[PDB]
């Protein structure tokens, strides 16, 4: 039996936690400036928010963490065990959304590595959430953890470009397993 | 002129999305309505402001485990006229307060003597709630049997007294359910009425100052109504009377609903006086909410959007006739009220904004008097939209005036804590115009304007505490048109200076 | 209330009052008008928080256990008002006796040696049914105002009982 | 293995949202319109509202919408995945029944190509819907989407004559994967 | 697979709409007439309330109904198919029950024939209801569904009485299944 | 497939209904009487109510119910099945436990023959209740069923005394099939 | 079939009531002296709040109380079974939480004996509590029962020191089987 953890990381207070050398930031204020101008950066190494690289997703806001420094290993001693990977993580994303529309994200790593966010409530990636997954077995130490929103851009007039200004905090809740 | 009735079914334009594991609620008491998230991960709300937005999510600072306890629940215990988190005991409660940001850390308050409370929901033969069933204000516990009702009064911090039996209401003890008992304050001197609800009738029990209920009396159902397990029994005041009314609901085959009315007028209010040497006067009231329903109807003729700051009924005086009863002359006095403030942080009601007066009488013709009258609020969402309400008319009149905040040291008034300082406007007046109906060309002109000016000082500045402010009105310019709108007769006094307790030294007229 | 130093206190125009800074003012008094009070007391000067008499509110509270507190309000055209030093103008709670909720006003003096005296009387088992008796047993806190004496027989600045010796002995 | 994503789709915004020429119109104002006289069209192509065509189906009315029109495969980059598959499709009428009433409806496509709603609130067709062979084969871009409410001319007096009158919206909940 | 259909009937809406000739009633009011009497009927033929004529049923509170006056066969149009047979009944009973008082009911059909209801609301006659039954694949035309209420005699005192004058419906949720 | 009926029995109606020949009692005024002293009875026969007789025992208040006196064979005509046993019993205990509290009750019959009542509303012997039992199959007119509640006299200084004088009722939830 | 019993201990109620030979002590009080300071005591033997003694558990404080002093063998009498072991713990931590704050604590016995209290409402360790365990047939009357608190020293400035101090008590749901 794993000593079996769940774990919620708050993105906000993440970036503006950040050292000094690589720059705090905060998430909702530059979250409104990235949507609103073209595109830009916020942070710095892993721990960043900025828009897409590659082809068709240069409209894309993706908000990079490292779980390095997230310190999850720091939660509990040693001494229980160094066995210490994920289980699950899902994503909630408190924000205020139209009539009837939904929110477009995916959590990606750097198959089981990639997640699509539909609703924000608690939000697994499937469909019905069984136990008997993806990000499943990566170790809480190395990694980095992408959350991509397409349609982000209001200069190129995306559609998800006035639920981002509404969004306040990114909340990630990590179940995983120290054994 | 009091008919009330519900829209259109329109979608709202914005909801705050986490829609699992939360209700609505007034978690902080501010007066708006909370959506409040208490999730696995997350716990925090979205306050819905009363011109249509949504705040964004706002975090509890800190939120109890047993929060999500099944036999916890919110209620009022330490008398702030928050919602507090309870879970009660036979012998000891764990309260948690509501301290408007989240909740504090939890007691084990250990009741004294032998008061062994009643628990909410532990059984089917009995209804266990929080409600004044003596009028007090708080809210205590009671426990509605087939036989009596027990109250245990509500002592502040978790303490509870030495129950008090209530007599006068029985039933049945097989046709005895808890689900169908109602417990409401009717006509409103304080204390909850009991509501027993059969098929075909309706028990009523009239709660006498909270020491008893009185013979109940029965209303029986219209034709083709009867009740059930399925039906719902609801208490609202959706009238705008003053007194709530009794919703009946029957859900199967189509949702179909009935409404007792109990009364036209709100009871014990004073009606009439005399003083038998010919002379009475009769006092007619009026809700707040009709004040509101017709100025949110005034304005979406005009295609401006209404905003209501008033979350609560206020019963106001709307009508008083004078009559002489030797000369046989009438007087009829009618009010109009607008722009209602109630603050959401001192959690008190400020007043309101516009008052008119109709002085129209009744000789056994003459003109009725129309006087116009605004007033500061202190409230800065109200206090900015009543200067788009006054009379411009003439294009030459001079500036209007804003309330000065100002600051004293080293004796003098310098000038410049915004919410004290706003508070402190609250009852100055600020504009008033009066008008001669009589349907003429010269009816909208009016006959004198008056204009206001108030200043706050600052006299002792409030860390944690208020200040201590000093309110006064520092210049008056007074119009005296008579229905000419070119060519008036204007004048104007200032005060200039002020010692500590507000004696005049410098004025100018 | 808590009954602590972490209370506010409303005024009598219903405003909520704060200590008055000149720092706060905070003395150490054992005389009142000339008359020992038997004790020391902490006098703290308040103020309405919104001002519009400007009159100025004293809470006497002694340090020594053994005296009770007490309030003086001096309104600005020479009045001086005694609040609340006797336990018949006070509305405390009937288990613990220092637990002060209410200080009803008791004895006002003005300027030219006139004086008001305040009397009020209790809440009895008086005339009630013992279905009243059963469920309020000791309901004796309420006060209601009896009588109120004036017509000062001989002029004096002094309040009327606080030298302790029957205050409508006095003509 | 998959990236389950869930889309809302509001048939009311859909056919108030076409271009001029491909007649935009209310479906609150144009379905007591069609209810109340016996036959009409509201829009044209697929995005059509109007009766059927067949016998038996002539007092049926049948709100279609096109797939390639609601523009879903633009709801996230093409580097995700080309393959877009419908997994499931529920229906939801808001705020129309009580707790005791019915509606019939037929949501069809052009076995398991049909589904019958009968209360409209999240209603898929099934007693119990258990992902343990809904629609294998159907592509988010291609094909009509019709919903057939039968009985629903006040000429021919058939039920859903009056309770189609008091209709706000059709909301259709299109979960899919993009493997 | 097949269209999994759901429908409310009301007992008191088909009593009380039964042609002239056939004599309609109203529910409730002939429940208390007969309850209170002791004996006597109510409609006819097979839209029928009774009590049963059997022994050991000489007190025993019966409403029948026929499946070809429920008229569920016009609810969807005949090319959609024809096999049209139940699923599953549950029955609700909007009575006026005590704290724990039951009510005793035997909803038959002329083991799995027979149904009991005991807590009249949403009533099936499982202990758990499970799809992985009575009145399965019943057509939906033949048959005539008799409700039983035992201890139904107010001269011969019995315990369900006065629970059936509160009783305003017997509501019927059939679910069936087009194939 | 049987006729799955649940009945309640409450057991203070039950002693209250015994005929003056065998002699009723209340049940909350005798358990107050019969936990303040050590000794005592109730009632008489099956239904009695008085304490434990064996080793170990008699400190335990003991209330016990014929299955023959409740006569719930008469809930239904004989003419449905002759053939009537029990599928499960569930006891609630109402008004008598705080939020963390626990009541340490047995309820037998004369290893499915007990049943250990731990919180007493709608309480089941189990920590997760499968229908797929104790009493499984015990006859509905023959037995004894008996709830003792251990260290329950007051004298002894019991743990159970103080809490029992709030007892007001004792329920069953008896759960039985008609085959 | 085994009596499947739950007993709900109070660790509050558990210290406060020690003999006075054996040091008792309030657990509200001493938790927010010993968070305070760096390390100190309470109580004495197997019933004592302190901190952690090996390599990595000195900033962790421990609140262990002994099995066999919980005397849950005298809550039934021993005719119903003499080995009586456990089958699950829960453990409900009545404290304040912050916006995004988890519990961390381990629940050890001196895979299956130890436990991770994620948040502490009727938490055990699992993500999904299948009883198809940890601390599984540990004897009730003996043996040491420990709940640790990683980053529970307030001058060392442990992220789990703020909670503490509003930690009113410590609640334990022992599921157990008497058989």
């Amino acid at each position: 039996r794993a000593l079996e953890v769940e774990r919620t990381v708050s993105l906000a207070e993440v970036y503006a936690g950040l050292p000094k050398d690589n720059g705090p930031f905060s998430l909702a204020q530059e979250i409104d400036k990235l949507v609103s101008q073209g595109s830009g950066s916020a942070g710095s190494g892993n721990n960043n928010l900025a828009f897409g690289a590659g082809t068709d997703t240069k409209t894309s806001l993706q908000a990079s963490v490292s779980f390095a420094d997230l310190k999850i290993r720091e939660d509990y001693p040693a001494s229980l065990g160094k066995i210490r990977r994920i289980k699950q993580i899902s994503v909630t994303l408190p924000a205020l959304l139209g009539p009837y529309q939904d929110v477009q994200a995916i959590l990606s790593y750097g198959g089981c590595e990639a997640l699509a966010v539909s609703h924000g409530m608690n939000d697994s990636g499937q469909f019905q959430l069984d136990f008997n997954l993806p990000f499943e077995g990566i170790a809480i130490d190395q990694g980095t953890l992408t959350l991509s929103f397409p349609n982000a851009s209001m200069p190129e007039k995306g559609k998800q470009a006035t639920m981002l200004k509404t969004l306040n905090d990114i909340i990630l809740h990590i179940r995983y397993t120290i054994k | 002129m009091n008919a009330v009735t519900w829209g259109k079914m329109q979608l709202l334009p914005i909801t705050p999305a986490v829609q699992d594991n939360a209700s609505l609620m007034d978690i902080n008491g501010d007066g708006q309505l909370d959506w409040v998230i208490t999730g696995p991960g997350l716990r925090g709300y979205h306050s819905q402001h009363p011109d249509g937005s949504w705040t964004r999510f706002t975090p509890l600072h800190a939120l109890p485990i047993e929060y999500s306890h099944p036999r916890a629940q919110l209620a009022d215990l330490m008398g702030a006229g928050l919602s507090d988190l309870v879970l009660i005991g036979p012998k000891s409660v764990r309260l948690y307060v509501n301290n408007r940001d989240g909740f504090t850390e939890g007691r084990d308050v250990v009741q004294s003597g032998d008061i062994t409370l009643p628990l909410p929901g532990a059984d089917a033969r009995k209804l266990v709630a929080f409600s004044d069933v003596l009028g007090s204000g708080q809210a205590h516990l009671v426990e509605v049997s087939a036989t009596q009702v027990t109250c245990w009064p509500n002592l502040g911090h978790g303490r509870f007294g030495q129950p008090i039996v209530l007599p006068g209401f029985s039933q049945s003890a097989a046709s005895f359910n808890p689900d169908r008992v109602h417990l409401a304050d009717l006509d409103g001197s304080g204390p909850a009425d009991l509501i027993y609800v059969h098929a075909d009738r309706l028990d009523i029990f009239s709660n006498e100052s909270g020491n008893g209920f009185a013979k109940p009396f029965t209303l029986s159902f219209p034709d083709g109504l009867r009740f059930d397990d399925t039906c719902q029994l609801q208490v609202a005041d959706v009238q705008g009377l003053g007194v709530v009314s009794l919703i009946l609901s029957v859900p199967h085959m189509a949702p179909h609903h009935w409404r007792c009315d109990l009364t036209n007028a709100k009871p014990w209010l004073l009606s009439e006086t005399n003083n038998n040497m010919g002379a009475n006067h009769t006092l007619h009231y009026r809700s707040s909410v009709q004040f509101w329903l017709d100025e949110k109807a005034a304005a979406l003729a005009t295609g401006q959007t209404p905003v209501c700051y008033l979350p609560f009924p206020v019963h106001t005086l709307w009508q008083t006739e004078t009559e002489d009863e030797i000369s046989g002359n009438k007087l009829v006095t009618t009010l109009r009220y607008a722009h209602g403030a109630w603050d959401g942080r001192e959690r008190e009601f400020r007043g309101f904004g516009y008052v008119e007066q109709t002085d129209s009488h009744q000789l056994a013709r003459t003109p009725p008097a129309l006087t116009k009258s605004w007033y500061a609020t202190g409230l800065p969402a109200v206090d900015n939209a009543l200067s788009a309400g006054y009379w411009r008319g003439d294009k030459q009149a001079f500036a209007g005036f804003t309330p000065r905040f100002t600051l004293w040291k080293e004796g003098k008034d310098v000038p410049l804590n915004l919410y004290w300082l706003n508070r402190a406007l609250k009852g100055q007046p600020l504009r008033s115009e009066l008008y001669g109906l009589d349907g003429s060309a010269q009816q909208q002109i009016p006959y004198t304007v008056t204009e206001s000016r108030p200043q706050v000082r600052q006299l002792q500045d409030g860390a944690t505490v208020s200040p201590v402010l000093w309110a006064s009105v520092v210049e008056s310019r007074s119009y005296h048109y008579e229905r000419i709108i070119s060519d008036p007769q204007c004048n104007q006094d200032i005060t200039l200076s002020s010692d500590l307790f507000g004696q005049p030294l410098k004025q100018v007229s | 209330p808590n009954y602590d130093e972490t209370d506010t206190f409303l005024g009598p125009e219903g405003e909520v009052l704060v200590v008055a800074l000149n720092q706060a003012d905070i003395r150490s008094e054992s005389s009142l008008q000339g008359i020992n009070l038997g004790a020391t007391f902490t006098v703290t000067c308040y103020r309405s928080r919104l001002e519009s008499h400007f009159n100025r509110l004293e809470y006497w509270q002694p340090q020594t256990t053994g005296a009770t507190d007490f309030w003086l309000i001096y309104s600005p055209d020479g009045q001086v008002h005694l609040l609340g030093k006797n336990p018949q103008a006070r509305i405390s709670n009937p288990l613990n006796v220092n637990q002060t909720a209410q200080w009803l006003l008791e004895a006002s003096i003005s300027s030219h040696s006139e004086q008001i005296y305040y009397q009020y009387r209790a809440e009895d088992e008086a005339g009630c049914e013992t279905d009243e008796l059963a469920a309020h047993p000791s309901a004796t806190v309420q006060r209601y105002l009896q009588t109120v004496h004036y017509g000062n027989l001989t002029a004096s600045d002094v309040f009327p009982t606080l030298n302790g010796d029957d205050p409508l002995k006095s003509g």
